[PDB]
């Protein structure tokens, strides 16, 4: 599904 | 009043294979979820009985975002290695934490979105939940990415809407485990260290949640600098243990009193060594 | 990378009584990085069946772990926890102290 984003 | 937390650890192993991703979820001091990328079946797994009842969509959903975060942090680990101009032979750690604090009225006390690289703060969501704090110049790359995506607004909606709803669900399903407050069982132990000196150790056992305050006073004045504390430790049955000790002159023991503060107590307790 | 030395506590879940079944705990906390080796020793030998908690960490990002095994304490049997970590030049053994 979806969860945090780290760039 | 209550808290829901997600913890993740990404550790690279140079030459030994791809980075390991370990994630766990807590309601307060109770861990009900885990994910390990090293397992033969890397799925989100229940660590507590009351979350085992969740249907198939819940486990596809939880395993869904665990695997996605594992992928996200693996790409982040290689990107951070480049941006910091670091050798590929060394191992590095990427940690992250998110979740909500809910008050007794059911509203949001505080949100959290934050990461740490090699045990040092990297980037964190501020209290207004509209802005970020980047620790160094490298982290400003992540901040600018967050701002371009308007990611603070997206996660603020999760913190306000769903995070509270998930916490209410768990507190209801885990009502017996989660909504308890077990008061400490407290006593004072006396251990002579010499002919002229002895140790007074104040014990607190069987208390939940883990937050507690044990202090020593001499004739009413607290001995802050002279008190030895140990890290609060789990008993393994769902309760916690802690002690505080002070070195006192032999024969002066009665001048000292221990004070125990825990949310499971109707009020704070006072103890003396009873000879 | 920063390095934090593990703090080690060896204790029983319940007050120890000879002949009564109990749990032996080794709590390792406050360490960075996460790689660590924790063994429970009985009379100097590794205990084969030992379980540990899932990796988590505190507000300051330092890790903590609980290693535990079911046991029945006796008078003659000595127990200890052996911990090895990158911050330790040699593995550290902490004897279980029954008066506590």
């Amino acid at each position: 599904i979806l969860r945090w984003e780290q760039d | 009043s209550h808290s829901l937390r997600y913890f993740s650890t990404a550790v690279s192993r140079p030459g030994r294979g791809e980075p390991r991703y370990i994630a766990v979820e807590y309601v307060d001091d109770t861990q009900f979820l885990r994910f390990d990328s090293d397992a033969a079946i890397p799925r989100m797994e229940p660590r507590e009985p009351w979350v085992e009842q969740e249907g198939p969509q819940y486990w596809e959903w939880t395993t869904g975002y665990a695997k996605a975060n594992a992928q996200t942090d693996r790409v982040a680990l290689r990107n951070l290695l480049r941006r910091y101009n670091q050798s590929e032979a060394g191992s590095h750690t990427l940690q992250g934490m998110n979740g909500c604090d809910m008050g007794p009225d059911g509203r949001l006390l505080r949100g959290y979105h934050q990461h740490a690289y090699d045990g040092k703060d990297y980037i964190s969501l501020n209290e207004d939940l509209r802005s970020w704090t980047a620790a160094d110049t490298v982290a400003q790359i992540t901040q600018r990415f967050y701002e371009a995506e308007e990611y603070a607004e997206e996660f603020r909606t999760y913190l306000e809407g769903e995070c509270l709803e998930l916490l209410r669900r768990y507190l209801e399903n885990g009502k017996e485990t989660l909504q308890r407050a077990d008061p400490p069982k407290a006593h004072v132990a006396h251990h002579p260290i010499s002919d002229h000196e002895a140790t007074l150790r104040c014990w607190a056992l069987g208390f939940y949640p883990a937050e507690i305050t044990l202090t020593w006073q001499r004739d009413g004045e607290e001995q802050t600098q002279d008190t030895e504390l140990v890290e609060t430790r789990p008993a393994g049955d769902g309760t916690f243990q802690k002690w505080a000790a002070v070195v006192v002159p032999s024969g002066e023991e009665q001048r000292y009193t221990c004070h125990v503060q825990h949310e499971g107590l109707p009020q704070p307790l006072i103890l003396r060594w009873e000879q | 990378p920063i390095q934090r030395t593990p703090k080690i506590q060896v204790y029983s879940r319940h007050p120890a009584e000879n002949g009564k079944s109990n749990f032996l705990n080794c709590y390792v906390s406050g360490f960075h990085p996460s790689d660590i080796e924790v063994d429970l020793l009985k009379n100097g030998e590794r205990i084969e069946k030992v379980e540990h908690s899932d990796l988590s960490f505190s507000k300051d990002w330092s890790f903590y772990l609980l290693y535990y095994t079911e046991f029945t304490p006796t008078e003659k049997d000595e127990y200890a926890c052996r911990v090895n970590h990158v911050t330790l030049s040699q593995p550290k053994i902490v004897k279980w102290d029954r008066d506590m």
